[PDB]
């Protein structure tokens, strides 16, 4: 249990226990006696095998109920060896009940992360589990998904491994219904990147979170804008400058909030009174109920304490390096917006007469200008012929709301730009990894233009997933000359997108009527009905319900039918403003309001910008190698552990995960280039593909594979990329690692051999020296025991041998010293000779240089 | 590389074939110049005096 010991706390929550699988193998089972049968309230139920009368197999459900049904919707249960399987591609039987029941089995053990073929699926646990510890992140470093339990950390690690190996961009895309957990997983991915500037990226997400998210019926932490976070890396394979891009912040939230929907987080974080200094300098109490814009929602969430969120976002701002002046500026603007919300107006003979201007004075003080000028601009708007115009009392409130939402949007863009500036670093950055977290699909009780935009973004993301996973993979199979029948998996959302995105479509008619002045909801809607009602499968008449608000029409996304009541979408897409107040805000005292807002009058519909951003984003994405994560919400009640079968079945059908797993298990998932394969797996059979003795790719790769003694029917050789059947690539990697280990061990053995060889040669020389010494000392003792030898042999060398024998020693040593001196002198003379040759070389070079200056003149 | 970002450029067949030709020209010119430098180094022996 090496993985268990390494993981520690998160081990039981990520990997099945050894005893658990041991008892699972002992669970009673058979090829027969096991089936899944459909049911109404629960989609599928386990059942036994009783009798097949006329082909009508009889099944006794686990609840005890017994019913006979024909061979249709009769699917064999998978063997218990596949219970709580980490990757769901090795299922011998694949069928709609099987995916649900394996997912539920893993969910019961709180195993949210599961691999469905190539991409990953995450079920919402609705409870923060101890799996995101930095120890687990370190354990998830440099590990394949096969050798590690499923987790988003493993997904990020595999993306980084591709990043390093193939030197190509990666894009981790999170897709699912709202509140499924996309933002949490994006935060975990950013955390994994930070662990392996890091504090800057960590705290940047809460900074935008505090201003973007709001509490909704579907989820309390509901993002109102798409996020694309790009982390750049250099050639060395280390983190570098980052970037964050936002998509279509829902500006209508400030003006209006639904009955069960709260407002933005910051408007109540500041009013939580955690820092009364904020209350003092903003001239605002801690009760949002006195303030019209932010009092429509509950302003209270059971799981959210706005004081903690406020201190967290302040800490994040400090970590990012936000100066106190700009923080105070945005705080003053946030105060000013509900100060504007406090505005009241009355008709008196025609422009509304201002009243209750004290709050207007306070707001003007916060932003910085003459309050009378702003009041007159709101009271008597002047626009391009600056000409005054009579307008209704109700219109001044709408104008103030539009100005407030525009100011909030500009402040949001300023935060985005400041985050980019803080994160940007001049250090080299080679490639990038893009994490995509769009606003998830959602079905509110009443839906409007922003809901339509969010759902259209979700539709386009699902269509991109379908196109890449199904169409492009099959076209790649075809192009490389691989025999493969074309299979249609049954989802092509291009028609649904073209219903609105393409010209003359519902969204296109929306921009066309927005350009058209005097545009009314009644007529424009008519322009929709005669255009696509009936003839378009998705669009249809509104399936109006008495409980739900009246809807103009109903249209079918990939996730189901949704009603879309249009109420003044033309003004929302057009975004009109009063030019007088525009001019007043342009020259405001505050740095933020003056710089940001000056480009409004310094048009293009926001829907057109949304479409262009989606097109550009997905064209950029197509250049990358996506990793998909699909998030499933188990229960609408936010109850952890409740695994509501019909909802998950509907989500699985809309997502089309089953067909993705089918195309992963049937087709060839792994495709590797011939040259890359040769240079990578040559260690398996180095004899094949001899080192630099020929030039050919296909033949060498074919010989290498044919020498690998595996199932040769798995791979179909192509023109440029050899394909691999599912599970083959990991096997080849396993034998490659084993062969590398064998090579390293043999290298160690050879190194030990040579070290022993040299040390034993040294031992030989030492033994020869010892023999010489011992023989000489033996002779010396033999001559020393002789009384004669010492007398004439100890004084002769000093005296008698000095004059005519030791003088040979003296002349020899002086010859040696003189020879050393002569050799050193001759070597010095030779090096001086070559040095003076070099001096000639450089002097003629310098005369050439002199000629060069005479050329210069 | 534009700025600090390595942006991949998309070119048609004409540009890529012209690039191949330019690479061939440049590498052969460097070939010729390296040959000239090599022969100059071999011939430029000691005592290039006077
Ligand atoms: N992996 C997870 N661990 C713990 N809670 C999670 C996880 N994923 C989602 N949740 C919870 O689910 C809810 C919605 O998750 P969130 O990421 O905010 O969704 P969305 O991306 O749709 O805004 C929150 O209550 C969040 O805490
Ligand atoms: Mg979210």
């Amino acid at each position: 249990d090496s993985e268990m010991a390494v993981f520690g706390a998160a081990a039981p929550y990520l990997r099945k226990s050894e005893k658990e699988r041991l008892e699972a193998q002992t669970r009673p089972f058979d090829l027969k006696k096991d089936v899944f049968v459909p049911d109404d309230k629960q989609e599928f139920v386990k059942a036994k095998i009783v009798s097949r009368e006329g082909g009508k197999v009889t099944a006794e459900t686990e609840y005890g109920k017994t019913v006979t049904v024909k061979e249709d919707q009769v699917m064999q249960q998978n063997p218990p060896k596949f219970d709580k399987i980490e990757d769901m591609a090795m299922l011998t039987f694949l069928h709609e009940p099987a995916v649900l029941y394996n997912l539920k089995d893993r969910y019961g053990s709180w195993m949210i992360y599961t691999y469905s073929g190539l991409f990953c699926v995450t079920v919402n646990p609705y409870k923060w589990l101890p799996v995101y510890t930095p120890e687990v992140v370190a354990a998830y470093r440099g590990k394949k998904r096969s050798e590690a339990p499923p987790h988003i950390f493993s997904i990020s690690d595999n993306a980084y491994q591709y990043m390093l190996t193939d030197r190509e961009n990666q894009s981790i895309l999170i897709t699912g219904e709202s509140g499924a957990g996309k933002t949490v997983n994006t935060k975990r991915v950013i955390q994994y990147f930070a662990v392996i500037l890091e504090d800057q990226i960590i705290q940047a997400n809460p900074a935008l979170e505090a201003f973007g998210n709001a509490k909704t019926v579907r989820n309390d932490n509901s993002s109102r804008f798409g996020k694309f976070i790009r982390i750049h890396f250099g050639a060395t394979g280390k983190l570098a400058s980052a970037d964050i891009e936002t998509y279509l912040l829902e500006k209508s939230r400030v003006i209006f909030q639904l009955k069960a929907e709260r407002d933005y987080h910051i408007f109540y974080q500041i009013l939580s009174n955690k820092k009364p200094e904020l209350l003092d300098m903003l001239l605002i109490t801690n009760n949002p109920y006195d303030y019209a814009f932010i009092s429509q929602g509950e302003t209270t969430v059971a799981s959210i304490d706005d004081a903690e969120e406020l201190m967290a976002t302040d800490n994040a701002f400090d970590v990012l390096g936000f100066t106190s002046e700009e923080k105070n500026s945005m705080y003053k603007l946030t105060g000013a917006i509900m100060h504007f919300g406090n505005m009241k107006f009355k008709l008196k003979q025609e422009q509304a007469e201002p009243d209750g201007t004290e709050e207007a004075d306070k707001s003007a003080y916060l932003m910085g200008l003459n309050s009378a000028d702003l009041l007159k601009g709101l009271c008597h708007p002047r626009v391009k012929v600056y000409v005054t115009k009579g307008q209704n009392v109700q219109q001044v409130i709408y104008a103030t709301g539009a100005l407030a939402k525009a100011v909030y949007e500009r402040m949001f863009n300023w935060m985005v730009t400041r985050i980019n500036a803080t994160l940007e670093t001049k250090q080299p950055r080679q490639y990038f990894i893009g994490v995509l977290d769009i606003a998830g699909f959602e079905i509110f009780d009443f839906n409007s233009f922003e809901q339509l935009c969010i759902n259209f973004t979700n539709e386009k993301l699902q269509q991109f997933f379908n196109h890449h996973m199904f169409v492009l993979e099959q076209e790649e199979y075809k192009k490389e000359g691989i025999e493969w029948t074309f299979i249609d998996f049954g989802m092509d959302l291009q028609a649904c997108i073209d219903l609105i995105e393409k010209p003359m479509g519902i969204m296109s008619i929306l921009e066309e009527e927005c350009m058209f002045p005097k545009a009314t909801d009644m007529t424009f809607k008519a322009k929709l009905f005669d255009n696509h009602l009936g003839k378009s499968a998705n669009f249809q008449k509104p399936r109006n319900i008495k409980g739900k608000p009246e809807a103009h029409f109903s249209l079918i996304h990939y996730a189901g039918i949704v009603d879309y009541n249009i109420i003044g979408w033309l003004q929302k897409n057009k975004d009109p403003l009063n030019e007088t107040v525009v001019g007043l805000y342009q020259k405001s005292s505050l740095k933020l309001l003056s710089t940001l807002f000056a480009n409004y009058a310094g048009f293009q519909t926001v829907s057109a910008l949304h479409r262009e951003n989606l097109n550009k984003l997905m064209t950029n994405l197509r250049s990358t190698h996506p990793h998909f994560v699909r998030c499933i919400i188990p229960n609408e009640t936010k109850s952890p552990g409740v695994m509501d079968n019909p909802l998950v079945m509907h989500q699985l059908r809309c997502n089309g995960v089953l067909e993705g797993i089918r195309i992963c298990r049937k087709g060839f998932p792994n495709r590797i280039l011939y040259g890359d394969f040769r240079q990578r797996y040559r260690i398996l059979n180095p004899a094949a593909i001899p080192e630099g003795q020929f030039i050919d790719s296909r033949k060498g790769a074919e010989k290498l594979l044919s020498s690998l003694d595996i199932d040769h029917n798995q791979y179909k050789f192509g023109h440029t990329k050899v394909f691999f059947k599912a599970g083959l690539l990991g096997l080849l990697e396993e034998m490659r690692d084993e062969r590398l280990s064998r090579i390293i061990t043999r290298i160690q053995a050879q190194s030990r051999g040579v070290l022993a060889r040299m040390e034993y040669k040294k031992l030989l020389e030492r033994r020869d020296s010892l023999l010489v010494i011992q023989w000489n000392i033996r002779a010396f003792m033999g001559v020393k025991n002789w009384p004669w030898m010492k007398l004439y042999f100890k004084i002769k060398p000093l005296l008698k041998s000095a004059e005519r024998e030791k003088e040979m020693a003296s002349m020899k040593e002086e010859f040696t010293r003189l020879k050393e001196a002569l050799e050193k002198s001759e070597a010095r003379r030779k090096e001086l000779e070559e040095k003076m040759v070099s001096l000639l070389q450089e002097k003629n070079d310098l005369q050439l240089q002199v000629q060069a200056e005479q050329d210069n003149l | 590389k534009v700025g600090n970002e390595y942006v991949t450029k998309g070119q048609n067949v004409q540009q890529v074939i012209y690039a191949t030709g330019a690479l061939a020209k440049a590498v052969y010119e460097r070939m010729f110049n390296w040959m000239v430098t090599r022969i100059n180094a071999t011939l430029e022996t000691k005592q290039p005096r006077q």
